[PDB]
RNA sequence: AAAAUGAAGACAUUUUAACGAGUAAGGAAACGAAAUGGCGUAAGGACAACAAAAGUAGUAAAGAUUUAAAGUAAUUUAGAU
RNA sequence: AUAAACAUACUUUGAAUCGGCCAAGUCUGGUAAGCAGGACUGGCGAUGCGGGAUGAACCGAACGUCGAGAUAAAGUGCCAAA
RNA sequence: GGAAAACUUAAAAGAACUUUGGAAAAAGAGUGAAAAGAGCUUGAAAGAGUAAUAUGUGAACGGAUAAUUUAUAAGAAAAAU
């Protein structure tokens, strides 16, 4: 039949060969661009083969100086450590910090000394679900215009989910205040002041 | 509003008397006084912020960078070189670089 | 799929003393001069074409696209590339009129082979 | 022969020019380069004032041995001459050119010499008898000058 | 250089190793595993839409001015005026 | 003892050349020469590069296009990398 | 003793009337497929003129590396079970 190096096309009235197959016995083929498999999704509880693995300095209920990002010099508590990816789930109690709870990677962050502590967290939710359903994705390429409301209303359509997953804030104010100074200290920024050397600070 | 860099002079190009080789560009970090207290700074990320004037009628930042590592020590001193992605321009000779504080290793 | 065409110099290889004199045109013949500031290959003035030069053994005459040059005068010429149109890439000599152009043209798109020249001697 | 530029409108235009006129090319290249520009009410003015010796033309190009003068003040230039022939000549295509546009119906108070050029023309050789028995040349330096005056109006760009 | 494969693929094949500066001077053409490889000008004999209209050209040749691409290089190809 | 198979032995034809110059833990004539003439060897000639600030010969070291590293002569107050 | 000098177009249809000017000429107008306009096929380089862009302390030009500006330039498919 048709060799290997053969993809017929169609022809708009126009001369054709003696030897080209008609226009009405050619089908179109769909151009094939993608062929790479995708990542097969697992089960919830099982950690990614890739997965990074985690300093000694950083154990849950740290208090983590982040040192860039769009959150550059806020403070933030170190929950647990996303498996999917294997970025960290921080959260700067919002009470607080105005640090929302997002995920971060393990290089762009300062384990300080001030471990929190705070067992019973309640982190039942906030797994890589919840990460993905609130991210706010494009417009695609065929998806009409839709030019600037459509992230305006995507926001907007993701702030009950957001508000409802800080039940795991609640509770970690409550030892933030225990400890004297540590409202003041989490809630400020981090600075380089003079006289303070990087390779000389110790956290 | 926070400080969280360093400033590193660019001193200029690994060189010899009468030669230049522009892939690699030294720094004196401020505050690094020896080579024994560069082990620190071995990775961390450098970035030659510059700015230019723009006119309203074009689309490209007014602010951009450069951005690169610190690879080895140089001599006795501190000194230190990094590489850049674009080889810094010989007009930023005696300026001021970033010397950032990832990725961390604290 | 395409293979990084990479170059080992992306300048060209004037005659020396070229930028002075206007007899002296700007097309590469290696001085015999005794006294030459550049067959003896001075420091700073060093620039001689040696095989060294030469680009990778793949990716020689290989255009950006990807697809080697393959010229063709008449529609006839077209079919001896379509078997290769991931290959060859048909460019219509400049000395085919504008009206057989759009025979080609239009060829080369029922067997799908790409036209370098697919916006020459439009109206 | 062409004009060097073509106008940007041609029903706001009127040309006159010139063919081999007889007169030095290195004078004229100088009086049409200060009068480029100016109002052909002020041009005509001007190359007035010239021939009378009120008003220097700065030889700001070729000016070896030119003497310095006393109205080179402001100009840039210490030197400066006063072509009389070289006046009348352009004052005779500037006289030519204004009464082409009263043909097509143009306003002469607006109109400004946008583009004036002089070129050089083919010269005719003569002899000059030298010592020790040899001839050498005595030749002219004819120029070909064009002329396109332009209405004035202020323009618009949004 | 040595092995391997070899009727036509192709880029003057595949694998391994050693090597590459140079004035005077030498290395003519052909030689399948090629006893160096090529570019350019003009002229002559052939080949150039293989189903009985068979290279390009008034739907714009040669030439000139530039712009891009290929080649290390001699130079080639293409777009526009 | 050590090295030697792109080893060894060559054959035919032929081009260029026979104005040379420098160094020295050497010599001769000369008061002496950046003089004249030699013996062994290396170079410049024919040769760039790093160093001696510059230098045909000195010291390191001989070159296809590059990237990364330890180096050689030699240096690390500034010009100038240390 | 002893040179230089070829070419408008298919055809002269080789501008034909007005305005400015002493005349040559210029601007309209017109012929012609196209001014190819008699210096007449296209028309390079040296040398110039006009426009646009850019630069600067006793030479200029070239090469390596970046920065700024301008130009060229890369796509229509699409996940897991």
């Amino acid at each position: 039949s048709a060799p290997q190096w053969f993809v017929p096309v169609k022809a708009g009235d126009a001369k054709v060969p003696a030897y080209y197959p008609t226009d009405d016995m050619i089908q179109e083929q769909k151009k094939k661009l993608r062929t790479r498999k995708g990542a097969k999704i697992t089960a919830l509880d099982k950690p990614a083969w890739n997965l990074e693995k985690l300093r000694k300095s950083i154990v849950p209920g740290a208090i983590l100086i982040i040192v860039a990002g769009k959150y550059a010099g806020k403070k933030v508590v170190f929950l647990k450590q996303c498996i999917k990816s294997g970025a960290l789930i921080v959260t700067g109690p919002f009470k607080i910090n105005g640090v929302p709870l997002m995920r971060i990677n393990q290089r762009y962050v300062i384990a300080t000394s001030q471990k929190v502590d705070v067992s019973k967290v309640d982190t039942t939710g906030v797994d890589v679900k919840f990460f993905k359903k609130i991210a706010i994705k494009k417009a695609a390429f065929g998806k009409t215009v839709e030019e600037d409301f459509a992230k305006k209303q995507y926001e907007a359509k993701k702030a009950l989910i957001v508000e409802k997953q800080k039940q795991v804030d609640e509770s970690i104010v409550a030892e933030i205040k225990k400890v004297p100074y540590l409202k003041e200290y989490m809630a400020s920024y981090f600075t380089l002041k003079n006289g303070d050397h990087p390779h000389l600070l110790k956290f | 509003k926070c400080r969280l860099h360093v400033n590193a002079v660019f001193m200029g190009f690994q060189r010899a008397q009468r030669n230049q080789y522009p892939n690699v560009a030294l720094l004196q970090i401020s505050g690094v006084n020896t080579k024994e207290d560069t082990p620190f700074y071995i990775g961390k990320r450098v970035a030659y912020v510059y700015k230019v004037n723009v006119k309203k009628g074009s689309n490209k930042p007014a602010i951009r960078a450069i951005f690169g590592k610190i690879v080895a020590p140089h001599g006795n001193h501190g000194v230190v070189k990094a590489r850049f992605l674009h080889n810094l321009p010989p007009k930023a000779m005696g300026q001021n670089l970033k010397v950032f504080l990832y990725p961390s290793n604290i | 799929i395409k293979p990084k065409i990479v170059k080992k110099y992306t300048g060209h290889f004037k005659r020396f003393d070229s930028n002075r004199f206007l007899r002296v045109k700007a097309s590469w013949r290696v001085p015999r001069g005794i006294d030459n500031r550049l067959r003896r290959k001075f420091k700073g003035t060093n620039l001689l074409p040696k095989i060294g030069y030469g680009s990778a053994k793949a990716t020689r005459n290989m255009l950006p696209c990807g697809l080697y040059k393959f010229p063709v005068r008449n529609t006839t010429d077209l079919e001896m590339i379509m078997m290769q149109n991931r290959k060859y890439a048909a460019e219509i000599s400049h000395a085919v009129s504008a009206k057989k152009r759009q025979e080609i043209i239009q060829r080369a798109k029922i067997l799908n082979i790409r036209v370098l020249n697919a916006d020459a001697r439009i109206k | 022969v062409k004009y060097c530029a073509k106008p940007v409108n041609v029903a706001k235009a009127a040309q006159a020019r010139g063919d081999n006129l007889k007169v030095h090319f290195k004078n004229t290249y100088e009086t049409a380069d200060a009068i480029r520009g100016m109002k052909v009410a002020r041009a005509q003015e001007f190359l007035k004032n010239v021939i009378i010796k009120k008003e220097i033309v700065p030889f700001r190009k070729h000016n070896g041995g030119v003497g310095r003068k006393a109205q080179c003040k402001g100009l840039n230039c210490a030197f400066g001459r006063w072509p009389v022939k070289s006046a009348q000549f352009i004052l005779k295509l500037l006289k030519n050119a204004v009464d082409n546009a009263k043909a097509k119906g143009l306003n002469t108070a607006l109109l400004t010499v946008s583009h004036i050029a002089v070129q050089e023309a083919r010269s005719s050789r003569r002899r000059l008898y030298r010592a020790h028995g040899s001839i050498n040349s005595f030749s002219s330096s004819p120029c070909h000058i064009e002329l396109i005056l332009t209405e004035k109006e202020k323009k618009v760009a949004k």
